[PDB]
């Protein structure tokens, strides 16, 4: 996934 | 990232600011932060975010006035405020930096939205  | 570093977090004490402990500041610290520190969803906001280490080197480049809910307990703890009006202001700091930084349904931004509903229905019955 991610927090960019 | 390779020099990246975290700027210096937020003061939790300056000696020359004027300071208070008032009845909406013991409740700030004893039912609001100790509420929303035990939920959860409180783990990315217990600390500065570390952006060396999430690998978000655009963090502080966006994030100019960064808060976190580590931050507002030693201020708290330390007694930093003159009122409850500078540390419910911390606390929208940090939720609106999380908005602004991410994207609607992101993780993060469903942690900060339960954690601030929370932290509404408790700040309602902040006694006078």
């Amino acid at each position: 996934g991610g927090k960019a | 990232a390779m020099g990246s570093t975290n700027p210096p977090p937020p003061e939790t004490s300056n000696p020359n600011k004027p300071k208070r402990q008032t009845n909406q500041l013991q409740y700030l610290l004893r039912v609001v932060l100790k509420t929303l520190w035990k939920h959860q969803f409180a783990w990315p906001f217990q600390q500065p975010v570390d952006a060396v280490k999430l690998n978000l080197p655009d963090y502080y480049k966006i994030i100019k006035t960064p808060m976190d809910m580590g931050t507002i307990k030693k201020r708290l703890e330390n007694n930093y405020y003159w009122n409850a009006q500078e540390c419910i202001q911390d606390f929208n700091t940090m939720f609106t930096n999380c908005y602004i930084y991410n994207k609607p349904g992101d993780d993060i931004v469903l942690m900060a939205e339960a954690l601030e509903k929370l932290f509404l229905q408790k700040i309602n019955e902040l006694p006078t």
